[PDB]
DNA sequence: GGATTACACCCAAGACACCAGGCACGAGACAGAAA
RNA sequence: UGCCUGGUGUCUUGGGUGU
DNA sequence: TTTCTGTCTCGTGCCTGGTAATCC
């Protein structure tokens, strides 16, 4: 899905199609960032909370 | 014996004219896997020459069928997109200096 | 001197740390030697 | 009672296909 | 020649480092 169909989708107003075949389509992932240092540097354990 | 056996072996079955450790800066598409998809297109393939100007610095001149191609090269058949013109096919009655 | 020169797709083919040389463990054979 | 499997290099190069 | 054996070579093993345009 290259840049230039990318700029086809912008032209055709639609944001949400466009998020989803970026996104859920693809490459999907999350991350934990501090709220001070901003940085992805958490270190998070979600099985002890 | 294994440097000229080696040398010559890896040059042909890659391409690259030059050392192995040269593969850079080398021209390479010299040696070509031969086309049996059907006779006419091994004949063709084995009377191919190339023009080795590249891609960068393209101009249109090199590209063009020029008024002295005439007997020597067929005017009609040459690849499409980034090698054409710069591809030629010895005409059916040419032949090269020995 | 630096930076950049259309988009997408298919297939095939050849290369990718090798090595050599010095250090250790175990073994075994053919020759020593008493009888 | 003898009991069922999803896990696929990379980098170059070449030749092609549709505009 | 029979028998216990030595001890130094040697097979198997391994560590680890050398070695082309144009344009601003
Ligand atoms: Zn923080």
């Amino acid at each position: 899905f290259g840049e230039m169909e990318r700029d086809c989708m912008i032209a055709h107003g639609a944001a949400g199609f466009l998020k989803e075949r970026l996104m859920e389509a693809s490459d999907a992932f999350r991350v934990h960032v501090c709220g001070i240092c901003g940085l992805m540097s958490v270190i998070a354990n979600l099985k002890k909370n | 014996s294994t440097t000229i056996t080696s040398g010559l072996k890896y040059s042909l079955a890659t391409g690259n004219w030059g050392e192995q450790k040269k593969a850079m800066s080398s021209r390479a598409g010299v040696s070509q896997v031969l086309n049996r998809y059907t006779y006419s297109s091994t004949l063709s393939h084995l009377r191919r020459t190339n023009t080795p100007i590249g891609r960068d610095g393209k101009l249109a001149k090199p590209r063009q069928l020029h008024n002295t191609h005439w007997g020597l090269v067929c005017p009609a058949e040459t690849p499409e997109g980034q090698a054409c013109g710069l591809v030629k096919n010895l005409s059916l009655l040419s032949g090269i200096s020995i």
